[PDB]
């Protein structure tokens, strides 16, 4: 589980 | 005076205007409504590719998002985002899909940190239905899965998913239409 940029 | 019959039109037109929009948002609504989804499975469709694929090139629409999706009549609120170009480490390169865990309006009665089982995945078209996807368990300590406070939380999932390659010479894309799968597991829970 990898996070998205902030955006 | 005719000053009246002038601010009398005014008004009118103002109003008129409000109940566009109060129409337009009501589309809207209807559309969500009709798509929506109570057994933690979500289909998302995404029509124009091509179009959508380019706004992303071009940083006008960098992501997307599905419509919400629940786990169950009264249980989490969650959805999808994608990014047709890519964010992160598959940025330009890949596909990005996410999951996105949204402020339910029962989150109060509702487990918390979130820990179903997630898995997400792209549809093929062609018939050998050869359909891309990954699963994963929802890390606890991730600020994704926390009981809501805004709107959305931090969409966790895969920055790599799809290389753009793959995606664009495989039969995953017919008539410039692509499909998304999630699949949250709910079995595992006391339900309601």
């Amino acid at each position: 589980p990898q996070q998205a940029t902030d955006d | 005076n005719t000053g009246l019959l002038e601010s009398q039109l005014s008004r009118h037109d103002q109003m008129l205007s409000v109940h566009d929009i109060r129409l337009a948002d009501m589309d809207l609504r209807f559309q969500v409504l009709e798509t929506a989804s109570y057994n933690g499975v979500l289909i998302w469709k995404i029509r124009d590719y091509k179009r959508r694929k380019q706004e992303a090139v071009m940083g006008k629409t960098l992501s997307l998002y599905s419509q919400p999706f629940y786990t169950g009549y009264f249980g989490y609120k969650m959805c999808a985002r994608v990014y047709l170009n890519g964010d992160g480490m598959g940025k330009g390169t890949h596909l990005s899909l996410f999951f996105v865990i949204m402020r339910g309006e029962y989150d109060a009665l509702l487990p918390w940190p979130f820990k179903q089982k997630v898995t997400l995945m792209l549809m093929d078209q062609g018939s050998s239905r050869r359909h891309l996807g990954d699963a994963f368990k929802p890390d606890p300590n991730s600020s994704s899965f926390k009981k809501p406070t805004g709107e959305m939380n931090i969409a966790s999932g895969c920055p790599v998913f799809v290389a753009q390659t793959v995606l664009e010479n495989g039969t995953y894309i017919k008539d410039d239409t692509i499909f998304i799968k999630v699949i949250v597991d709910t079995s595992d829970l006391p339900d309601p």
